[PDB]
C-alpha cells in the first residue's frame, strides 16, 4: 500500500512531482475517456443508422 | 514638546570584555545592562564597530557586535553603552534619501535633520483602531492591478523563486505604483550588491526616489542590520502614514534573507533550531514585521505591504511561504514556467489571488466593471490552460470551440496582457481595456461570469 | 606567549593568552604550528591549529604573531601551487626534499631566491602616495607582462625614496613612506587578511561577458566579468570541461583555481593536466601556468586550511584585480567548503541551524560571493578589474536542496543548475534548463545590442522552445502522444534537435571544445530559422512527415552546424552560416 | 593503511587495500563520538566524520619519487541501501569512484549485482581509451550508460503506462537492458573477462540498434566498430 522509498527531501520531492503528474494525468485521461465516449455514442447512433 | 531631547546623558566606556564568542563579545563589571541596547565597540586598531545585546545578567552583557568580532581584544577593546535601544532620525524630509541597514544614509548626502527619534520595533496596532482596506493602490503591473488588485492596507505578498525577477518587478511596482499623498518605502534585505545598485540607479535615473525612502541592506551586510532593516522600512512607513496621513506601500524584499539572518541571531544565542533551523519563533516576527501595517481610524493614512518572498525549492510547504502566508491577505506568484518562456512580468493568475480584491475593485474605485472582468479572465485562463494540456491529447480539431477561443485568448492573454514591458506604466483603466480587448474575441453569449448589464454595456 | 591548556583535535585552547585578538594567527606548539584564535574566554584562547595537531603536550608555548590570516601578495605567486593557507607546495617540496609536508613547515609564500626585474612608476621622490597606488611594474611571465607593484592599501603619506629600476628581490626594500613622520620601508610584495576584503573606490557593474564556451551556458544562461555563477560540482561535465574552458578562452587576465575538499588524485589531475594547456591569446603559444595560481586544498588537509583556501583564493583574485586585471576565480567543492565550516561549528560548540550547518552558513558565503564584481581599483592610475566567481556545489542529495545550495543560489546571479535525467543520458554538458537561470540577461543587453543584436530574442525564441516542448513531453509520456498537432510536431522535434546538436557538445572534441560567441549566435539564427521556417510551412498546409521527409538534408546540415569548425575565423565561418541558412529558405519552397 | 603505505612508498610495490566495513568503522567513530558528548553531525555521526574517512581514503594514489601505489578498495554497507546516509555520502565525497552492489540486481538474481548508474569512476575518462585499452572504451561506455537509463526509464513507464505506449526506442531499450543485465552485466566468478571481451560483448549489445540511434557514439568510431 505504498512504494519502497528512501525517507529523503530529494525523495520527497520526487514523490510530489510524481503526485502532481499522477493527478495532471488523471483529469487527462477521464476527459479523454468522456470525449472518446461521445464520439463513441456518435459511432454507435451512426452504427444502427 | 520635545524638550525632553535637550539632555545630556553621559555614556560608559567599559574595557572590561570578559570573552569573544563567534559575533558575541561578553562584557563583565556592567553597570546596568539594558537589554536590546546599541553599544559602540572599539577596536584596538581604532576602528569602532556597532554592537546589540542579546543576553543580560547580573554585570554581565552579551553584546552581539555588527560586523562580526575580528580583531576583539580581551585587553584593549573599549565598549561604549548609548543608554538606548536602536532609534531612527525620522523626518518628512527621509524621502528622496537611500539608507543603509542600520538607518545610516549611503547616497551622498546629509544625515536627516529629525524630526523624533522613534523606537524601531514599534508597538502593536490596536485592532479597535484598524479600519477594512477600501481603495486600490494601483500599480502598474497589469497583471496584478488586474487580477489581483492590491487595497489600501492589506499585506499581499510575492512568491518568488531564487533566479526569478522579483526585485526587477519590485522596482517596477516601486516605480510606477501610485493612487487610482504617496510615499513608497523600499527594504531590501540581503540583496546582493549589484542589485542594490540596480535599485539605486534605476530610482535615481527614473525619478521614483522622490517618493522613496529606500533602505538597502548587501548580502554582505551584517545580519543583525538584515534584521534591523525590515523594523527600520516599517518605523518609517509607521511614521509617514500614521504621523503625516500619507499612503505608503513598504515594498519589503527577500524576506527569506530576512529570515535567514533571524536563524543567523537566533543560534548566536542558545536557541534549539525549529522546524527547518528557523526559530520557532518566526511566526511571532514576521507577524510583527507584517500586521505593522493596514488603515487606522484617526488617522487618514495607510501602509501597504509586497513582502516579495523568495521559495527556496519553488514549495509553498516551506515555513518561509507556510508563515508568510498565514499572517498576509493574498498570494502573487511568480513563475518559473512563464520566466522560461520571456514572458515579464513572469506572474501566472492561477495561484496568485488578493483575498481583499473586492474592496478595492469597485465602482467609485477602478472601474464598476474590475471584478467581474477579473473573475472572467481567470475563469478562461483556467480553460485556456486545460485545453493547452487537453489538445496534445485529443488533437487540435476535436477540441470545442469553447476550447479553440480559449487557446487563442490564452495565446492573446500571455503574450500581450500578463508580458508587460518593464518600463511600461499601465494604469488600471488601460489595463482593463486591455482585458477586454481580449475579451472581446468571445462573443457575448460566453462570457458568463461577467454580469448581463456589464456585458451589454461594455462589449 | 601564553600556553597550551587543552587539546581535542584541531580545536586547542591556550592559557594565559591575554591580550590576544580574534582571528589572530598564533605559533602552536614548539613546532610553530599555524592556528587562528577563533574564541576567546578571559585568558583563554582557543585556536584551530592548521596542521596535524597529534603530539602537542600541555605546556607547549603559543607565540602571537599579532596579525591575522595573512595572505602574501606580489610577485611570485602567479605560477606557484597552494595549500589552503599560502603553503608553496613546489617549494616545500624543494626543500624538504621529500613527498610529504612537515609540520610547522615555515617556507616563504613568495619565494625571496628569485630577482624580479622593476621599472618605476610616475610616482617620483616627494609626491603624495595613497593606498593602491601604482610605484612600479614587474615582468613576471610573457603572459603577465607588468606585474604592476601596488602600494598597501590603508597605507599612505610622501615617498621619502624610491628605488631606481634593477633586478631587486621581494625582501630589498623598493619605496619608502614618511607619513606621520615615520617612515614606512615597502617591499614588492604586503601581505592582506584574507577576511578583510580588498578596499576599491566604486564596484562597477558588470557588463561584458565571460565566454565559457559552452554553447548552453554562453547563450541561455550567459554570465558577466565579475559575476557569480554557481556551477554544478563534479557530477555533470559543465564544471569539468567548464574550468579549463574558462582557463584557456574566457579572456581572463588571471585565474584563480581554488580546490577546497578537492579529492587527492583529482587535484593531481589538475597540477599535472594546467602545465600541459596551452592558450593562443598571445602571438605564441603560453603556458596556462603563466597565467593561474592553484589554491590545492585536498580532503586530507586540515578543516582549517580547508575552510581559508576559499579567502587565500579570492583575496589573490582582489589583488589582482585591484592591479587592474579580469580575473575568473573557480572555486573548486564550495559545498566541501561548508562541510568544513560546519566542522568547525561542531568543534566549537556552536548551535547548527539547518541540517548541521552554521547559521552564519549564509553569511559567510554571501561575504565571499560579494568580493566578486568589475571595480575601479583604488589609487592612480584609474584602472578597472574584474574578479568572476565561478564556484562549484556538490549535488549533496542528487539535488540543489542543501542548505549550502539554497545560500548559494540566494546569494548568487548566475546558477547553472544540474539535470539528473540529462547526466544520466550522457548528455554534456548536463545543465538543466528549466532550474538553471542567470541574472545577467539584462544587463548583457546592452553588449549584446552592441555586438549581436539578435541574440536576446534568439535564445528568449530558444527558452520558449524548450519550454514548450518540455510541457509538451510531460503530455507525451502521460497520454501516448498519438494524437499531436503540426506545429506541436514541430516543437518536439526541433526542441530535440537543439538538445541533441546545440546544447550538447562535446568539450574534448577539436570542433566544439570551445565555441565562441559569434559560432554561437550563429548556431541560434540556424535553429531558429529552421524551427520558424518549418511552422510557417505547416501553417500554409504542408505535412510535418512529408516535409521532415523531404528536409532530412536541411535538418543535417543544421545538425552539422555543431561539427562546423571555430579555428576558420569568425569571417569564414560565417558565411557558411550565411550560405547555410540561404539554401536552408529555398529547400523549404518544395 | 600506514602497512600499505610502507610497502607501496618504501618497498616500492604496489598494494591493493580492500578495508572492509569503513560503515563498522564509522559506527565505531560514533560511538566514540557519542561519549565523548560533543556536537554529533548528520545521524549522530561525529561532525569529523568527513575528516576521519578523508584521512583514511586519502591515504591512496601514487607519488613522484617512488613507482608503487595503493590501489584502495574500501568494502562500505549502506544501512538501508541509502546513497544519502551519511556514510556512503562522505565516502562518495572524499574516495574517488563508487561500485554500487544493487540489491534489485541480487534480488533478480545477477551476480555480479552491480548497478552502473550510480556507479561512477573520476579516473575512469583519462585512464581509458586512446590506445590505453582501445579507442572505443570511452564512448562505448557512455553509450551503454544512456541506454541504460533509457531502458530503466522505459521500465517505468511501461509499468506505470501501457506497453504499448512505450516508443519503438524505448522498447529496444527494454530489450537492450534485457540482454544488457542478463549477459553483460551477469558475470560467473572465476570468468575473468578481459577488457577488450568486455567491450566486444558491450558492441554486441550496441549492435541491438540500428546505427542511427547509437547517438553518444563518435561517428568514426561507429563506423569503424559497427
Amino acid at each position: 500500500n505504498r512504494e519502497q522509498v528512501f525517507p529523503t527531501r530529494m525523495t520527497l520531492g520526487l514523490m510530489k512531482t510524481k503526485l502532481k503528474g499522477a493527478n495532471q494525468g488523471y483529469s487527462l485521461l477521464k476527459r479523454k475517456s468522456e470525449a472518446l465516449t461521445k464520439r463513441f455514442r456518435d459511432i454507435t447512433k451512426r452504427i444502427d443508422d | 514638546a520635545v524638550e525632553q531631547g535637550f539632555n545630556v546623558k553621559p555614556r560608559l566606556n567599559y574595557n572590561t570584555v570578559s570573552g569573544v564568542n563567534g559575533p558575541l563579545v561578553i562584557l563583565e563589571k556592567v553597570k546596568f545592562p539594558r537589554y536590546n541596547e546599541i553599544v559602540n565597540l572599539t577596536l584596538p586598531d581604532g576602528t569602532v564597530r556597532q554592537g546589540q545585546v542579546l543576553e543580560i545578567r547580573g554585570d554581565r552583557a552579551i553584546v552581539q557586535v555588527f560586523e562580526g568580532t575580528s580583531g576583539i581584544d580581551v585587553k584593549k577593546t573599549t565598549v561604549e553603552f548609548t543608554g538606548e535601544s536602536l532609534r531612527i532620525p525620522v523626518s518628512e524630509d527621509m524621502l528622496g534619501r537611500i539608507f543603509d541597514g542600520s538607518g545610516r544614509p549611503i547616497d551622498n548626502g546629509p544625515k536627516v535633520f529629525a524630526e523624533d527619534y522613534l523606537d524601531i520595533n514599534g508597538s502593536p496596532i490596536n485592532p479597535y483602531a484598524r479600519i477594512y482596506p477600501e481603495e486600490m493602490i494601483s500599480t502598474g503591473v497589469s497583471a496584478i492591478d488586474t487580477m489581483n488588485s492590491i487595497a489600501r492596507g492589506q499585506k499581499i505578498p510575492i512568491f518568488s523563486a531564487s533566479g526569478l525577477p522579483h526585485n526587477e518587478i519590485a522596482a517596477q511596482i516601486c516605480r510606477q505604483a501610485g493612487l487610482v499623498n504617496f510615499s513608497i518605502v523600499f527594504a531590501a534585505m540581503g540583496v546582493n550588491l549589484e542589485t542594490a545598485r540596480f535599485f539605486k540607479q534605476d530610482f535615481e535615473e527614473n525619478g521614483s526616489l522622490e517618493r522613496t525612502s529606500l533602505f538597502l541592506n548587501l548580502a554582505n551586510d551584517p545580519t543583525i542590520e538584515r534584521i534591523i532593516t525590515p523594523r527600520l522600512a516599517l518605523t518609517t512607513a509607521e511614521y509617514l502614514a500614521y504621523q503625516t496621513e500619507r499612503h505608503v506601500l513598504t515594498i519589503l524584499t527577500d524576506m527569506s534573507s530576512y529570515a535567514d539572518a533571524l536563524r543567523e541571531v537566533s543560534a548566536a544565542r542558545e536557541e534549539v533550531p525549529g522546524r527547518r533551523g528557523y526559530p520557532g519563533y518566526m511566526y511571532t516576527d514576521l507577524s510583527t514585521i507584517y500586521e505593522r501595517a493596514g488603515r487606522v481610524e484617526g488617522r487618514n493614512g495607510s501602509i501597504t505591504q509586497i513582502p516579495i518572498l523568495t521559495m527556496p525549492n519553488d514549495d509553498i510547504t516551506h515555513p518561509i511561504p507556510d508563515l508568510t502566508g498565514y499572517i498576509t491577505e493574498g498570494q502573487i506568484f511568480v513563475d518559473r514556467q512563464l520566466h522560461n518562456k520571456g514572458i515579464y512580468p513572469p506572474i501566472n493568475v492561477l495561484p496568485s489571488l488578493s483575498r481583499l480584491m473586492k474592496s478595492a475593485i469597485g465602482e467609485g474605485m477602478t472601474r464598476k466593471d474590475h471584478g467581474d472582468v477579473s473573475n472572467q479572465l481567470y475563469a478562461k485562463y483556467a480553460i485556456g490552460k486545460d485545453a493547452a494540456a487537453m489538445k496534445a491529447v485529443v488533437g487540435e480539431e476535436a477540441l470545442s470551440i469553447e476550447d479553440k477561443l480559449s487557446l487563442e485568448f490564452l495565446e492573446k492573454f500571455e503574450k500581450t496582457f500578463i508580458t508587460q514591458g518593464a518600463y511600461e506604466d499601465r494604469t488600471v483603466f488601460e489595463s482593463l481595456d486591455q482585458a477586454w480587448s481580449l475579451l472581446r474575441i468571445y462573443p457575448k453569449e460566453m462570457l458568463n461570469r461577467i454580469s448581463p448589464k456589464i456585458l451589454d454595456e461594455f462589449y | 606567549y601564553g600556553a597550551i591548556y587543552s587539546v581535542s583535535g584541531p580545536v586547542v585552547i591556550a592559557e594565559n593568552m591575554i591580550g590576544c585578538a580574534m582571528y589572530e594567527l598564533v605559533k602552536v606548539g614548539h613546532d610553530n604550528l599555524v592556528g587562528e584564535v577563533i574564541r576567546i574566554d578571559g585568558d583563554k584562547a582557543t585556536i584551530q591549529v592548521y596542521e596535524e595537531t597529534a603530539g602537542l603536550t600541555v605546556g607547549d608555548p603559543v607565540l602571537r604573531t599579532g596579525k591575522p590570516l595573512s595572505v602574501e601578495l606580489g610577485p611570485g605567486l602567479m605560477e606557484t601551487i597552494y595549500d589552503g593557507i599560502q603553503r608553496p607546495l613546489k617549494a616545500i617540496k624543494e626543500e624538504s626534499q621529500s613527498i610529504y609536508i612537515p609540520r610547522g613547515i615555515d617556507t616563504p609564500a613568495l619565494d625571496r631566491t628569485i630577482k624580479w626585474q622593476f621599472t618605476p612608476g610616475k610616482f617620483q621622490v616627494g609626491d603624495h602616495i595613497s593606498g593602491g597606488d601604482i610605484y612600479g611594474s614587474v615582468f613576471e611571465n610573457s603572459l603577465i607582462s607588468s606585474h604592476k607593484i601596488l602600494l598597501p592599501p590603508r597605507s599612505r603619506g610622501t615617498i621619502t625614496w624610491i628605488a631606481p629600476a634593477g633586478e631587486y628581490t621581494l625582501d630589498e626594500k623598493i619605496l619608502e613612506v614618511e607619513f606621520d613622520g615615520k617612515k614606512s620601508d615597502f617591499t614588492l610584495y604586503h601581505t592582506w587578511p584574507v577576511r578583510v576584503p580588498r578596499p576599491v573606490t566604486e564596484k562597477l557593474s558588470a557588463d561584458y561577458p565571460l565566454l565559457t564556451g559552452q554553447r548552453v551556458l554562453d547563450a541561455l544562461f550567459p554570465c558577466v566579468q565579475g559575476g557569480t555563477t554557481c556551477i554544478p560540482g563534479a557530477f555533470g561535465c559543465g564544471k569539468t570541461v567548464i574550468s579549463q574552458s574558462l582557463s584557456k578562452y574566457s579572456n581572463s587576465d588571471a585565474i584563480i583555481y581554488v580546490g577546497c575538499g578537492e579529492r587527492g588524485n583529482e587535484m593531481a589531475e589538475v597540477l599535472m593536466e594546467f602545465p600541459e594547456l596551452y592558450t593562443e591569446m598571445s602571438g605564441t603559444k603560453e603556458p596556462i601556468m603563466k597565467r593561474t595560481t592553484l589554491v590545492a586544498n585536498t580532503s586530507n588537509m586540515p578543516v582549517a586550511a580547508r575552510e581559508a583556501s576559499i579567502y587565500t583564493g579570492i583575496t589573490l583574485a582582489e589583488y589582482f584585480r585591484d592591479q587592474g586585471k579580469n580575473v575568473s576565480m573557480i572555486a573548486d567543492s564550495s559545498s566541501r567548503w561548508a562541510e568544513a565550516l560546519r566542522e568547525i561549528s561542531g568543534r566549537l560548540g556552536e548551535m547548527p541551524a539547518d541540517q548541521g550547518f552554521p547559521a552564519y552558513l549564509g553569511a559567510k558565503l554571501a561575504s565571499f560571493y560579494e568580493r566578486a564584481g568589475k571595480a575601479v581599483a583604488l589609487g592612480s592610475p584609474d584602472r578597472t578589474g574584474s574578479v568572476s566567481i565561478v564556484a562549484a556545489v556538490s549535488p549533496a542529495g542528487g539535488d540543489f536542496s542543501d542548505p549550502v545550495t539554497t545560500a548559494t543560489l540566494g546569494i548568487t546571479q548566475v546558477f547553472w543548475g544540474l539535470d539528473k535525467k540529462l547526466a544520466q543520458r550522457k548528455h554534456f554538458p548536463s545543465i538543466n534548463t528549466s532550474v538553471s537561470y542567470s541574472k545577467y540577461t539584462n544587463v548583457l543587453n546592452k553588449f549584446y545590442d552592441s555586438n549581436y543584436p539578435e541574440f536576446p530574442v534568439l535564445r528568449d525564441r530558444m527558452k520558449e522552445i524548450l519550454s514548450n516542448a518540455e510541457e509538451l513531453e510531460q503530455v507525451v509520456q502521460l497520454v501516448g502522444k498519438s494524437a499531436l498537432s503540426d506545429s506541436d510536431k514541430i516543437t518536439l522535434d526541433v526542441a530535440t534537435l537543439i538538445k541533441e546538436d546545440f546544447l550538447q557538445q562535446n568539450g574534448y572534441s577539436t570542433y566544439d571544445a570551445f565555441c565562441p560567441i559569434w559560432k554561437t549566435f550563429d548556431m541560434m539564427r540556424a535553429f531558429i530559422s529552421y524551427h520558424d521556417e518549418a511552422q510557417k510551412a505547416v501553417a500554409n498546409g504542408a505535412n510535418w512527415s512529408k516535409l521532415a521527409d523531404s528536409t532530412g538534408d536541411v535538418k543535417h546540415a543544421v545538425s552539422s552546424s555543431k561539427f562546423f569548425e571555430p579555428s576558420r575565423g569568425e569571417k569564414e565561418v560565417h558565411g557558411e552560416f550565411e550560405k547555410l541558412l540561404s539554401t536552408m529558405q529555398e529547400r523549404f519552397a518544395e
